[PDB]
């Protein structure tokens, strides 16, 4: 899984780089300060494969809030909708990644 | 520990954005301190790569998963792979401008030995 | 009857009827789309006019993003030209174009109170076309209700104020984003009002059609996005929308006092010219798509200032393809080869 995810995260970047500039303008320096809420954090899972500890990583999905009041300013915020799941889904993703190499 | 919940990012700003675009990070004004040190290209250096590494591993309990672009990795790539604990995660996420390569990692070099 | 245009503004019909003809039909697109290396795609371009400036200057370190930051270089060169060729009306008539530029530039500057981004820096990623070199945003207190005087004295957009005194004091996403939809609605009202009194006829219905398009998309993003990540009360809706769309003074309000995707959808789709809501891929490469036809409409008179509106435009519909191009080369994903548009 180590190249397959180091390739599909390639591609997601793609993804939201041909979305960046449909909008024709800087988004990231609005989201970086807009970012307060947290929703894709995580959980320390319990699991004694053979009588051993393991404290793995449950992928604490929040799909309520990501970043407030960072769309409808009336050129970009549809674009910005559309490569954005594709992160939720690739950082999920890579949580497990992270929980196997524990 | 329970506190491994935050997530760390030290990556350039095409992928930074994206991830809290996605709602892994926030701000945190207690310490008015990002869940990640932006990255720029030819302009930082690699001290600080250092120092924020160290911070978020052994100053910061919240870090569980610190995800690091493989050229910044490569300014502390000696760092990386000196320190090697199972409480941070650390993990070299792929990187933007540069197709990332998954034979890089600090983590897989002991994958490399025993088959 | 056009007759009095040729006084003093011949070469500018000439320079831009040149660089339109300068334009790349798809012929060379396709062309350029077989390039798989950024040389290969360099070497291509080199070969027309559009190139000769982008390749043979680099280290072969080719990458997406300097590749839009070399291709719209030149028409940056060539708009400033003019404007070192210009005239007394036509520059009177530039500070229009500029002011939807340093619109969002300002917001940027404002923004950057608590960060501190550098004007210098910024100006490598934001417009240039908005920067007027007396704006010393990080050298007093950048704190923005101090510097809203600055502004206000700097730059002559204080008519542009819709009661922006009030609820400027934030620093917040929210006081962000009014700022900039508050902005926008005024300098297309003042825009309209202006080329609606003072333009050679041949413009007058030229520029107000166009304008009418251009704010009638701009008021439905502000709509079909208010329910996507956030919400607001229909009062902003309504402050937010233009008074007039010049397509329709009717279904704004339909669209303003709607709070649900359906409450709109009859707004948009009654007028039997755009799908309400669907025939929707990249929804800026539809509009775009729809935009040039008109655009292109524009580029059939001789004796207007829609040569310059609608080149103004082509050339960064140009830019446009060619970073669809060039981020689907770079990063190797073949999947924008045929997510382009060009119909000169």
């Amino acid at each position: 899984a180590k190249q397959k995810m180091g390739r599909v995260m390639q591609t997601a970047a793609f993804s939201l780089a041909e979305v960046s500039y449909a909008t024709g303008e800087n988004i990231g320096y609005q989201v970086q300060e807009s970012v307060s809420t947290a929703r894709f954090k995580v959980r320390a899972r319990q699991e004694n494969v053979s009588g051993v500890y393991l404290s793995q990583f449950e992928s604490y999905i929040d799909p309520e809030i990501n970043d407030f009041r960072l769309t409808g300013l009336g050129r970009g915020g549809q674009q910005v909708q559309r490569a954005k799941e594709i992160y939720s889904r690739a950082v999920e993703t890579l949580v497990e990644l992270a929980s196997l190499q524990t | 520990a329970e506190k491994r919940t935050l997530i760390a990012v030290i990556a350039d700003e095409d992928t930074t954005t994206g991830l809290l675009l996605a709602g892994i990070g926030q701000i945190t004004p207690e310490t008015q301190e990002k869940n990640f040190f932006v990255y720029q290209e030819g302009k930082t250096t690699k001290e600080e790569i250092t120092d924020k590494f160290n911070h978020f591993t052994e100053e910061r309990d919240d870090i569980a998963i610190l995800l690091i672009n493989q050229h910044i990795a490569e300014n502390i790539r000696a760092r990386v792979d000196s320190f090697t604990n199972a409480f941070p995660a650390i993990l070299e996420i792929p990187s933007k401008d540069h197709p990332y390569d998954p034979e890089k990692d600090s983590v897989l070099k002991r994958v490399r030995k025993l088959f | 009857e056009g007759v009095y245009f040729n006084i003093d503004n011949g070469f500018i019909e000439g320079v831009v009827r040149g660089y339109r003809n300068g334009l790349l039909s798809n012929n060379q697109y396709i062309n350029l789309t077989q390039c798989d290396t950024l040389e290969d795609l360099k070497l291509q371009l080199s070969s027309t006019d559009y190139g000769n400036f982008l390749s043979s200057v680099s280290s072969e370190s080719l990458t997406t993003s300097l590749i839009q930051e070399y291709a719209s270089s030149k028409l940056y060169h060539e708009f400033n030209y003019i404007r070192d060729q210009s005239s007394g009306s036509t520059r009177k008539f530039m500070d229009y174009i500029t002011y939807g530029y340093m619109i969002d530039n300002v917001a940027l500057m404002i923004t950057g109170t608590i960060h501190d981004r550098d004007k210098g820096e910024i100006l490598q990623r934001c417009h240039p076309l908005g920067w007027f070199d007396t704006l010393p945003t990080l050298s007093v207190a950048t704190d923005l209700e101090s510097l809203y005087e600055t502004v206000l004295v700097d730059t002559p957009l204080a008519p542009y104020f819709k009661n922006c005194f009030d609820t400027a004091e934030e620093l917040d996403d929210m006081n962000i984003e009014i700022i900039r939809n508050k902005l926008y609605k005024a300098y297309l009202e003042d825009f309209y009002n202006f080329v609606t009194e003072e333009i050679p006829e041949p413009a007058k219905e030229c520029m107000q059609t166009l304008l009418g398009f251009e704010a009638d998309r701009r008021s439905i993003n502000i709509a079909l996005n208010s329910l996507q990540s956030s919400d607001i009360d229909p009062d902003l809706k309504s402050d937010l929308l233009p008074n007039i769309g010049k397509l329709y003074p009717l279904a704004t309000f339909h669209l303003a006092q709607a709070q649900d995707f359906e409450g709109v959808r009859a707004a948009l789709a009654n007028v039997y010219e755009y799908r309400g809501f669907l025939e929707t891929g990249n929804l800026e490469d539809h509009f775009y798509q729809l935009e040039m036809e008109l655009c292109r409409d524009a580029f059939t008179q001789q004796f207007a200032i829609s040569t310059v509106w609608a080149w103004m435009k082509s050339k960064e519909q140009e830019v446009r393809n060619i970073t669809w191009i060039a981020e689907c080369i770079a990063q190797n994903q073949r999947e924008r080869i045929n997510n382009y548009i060009s119909v000169y």
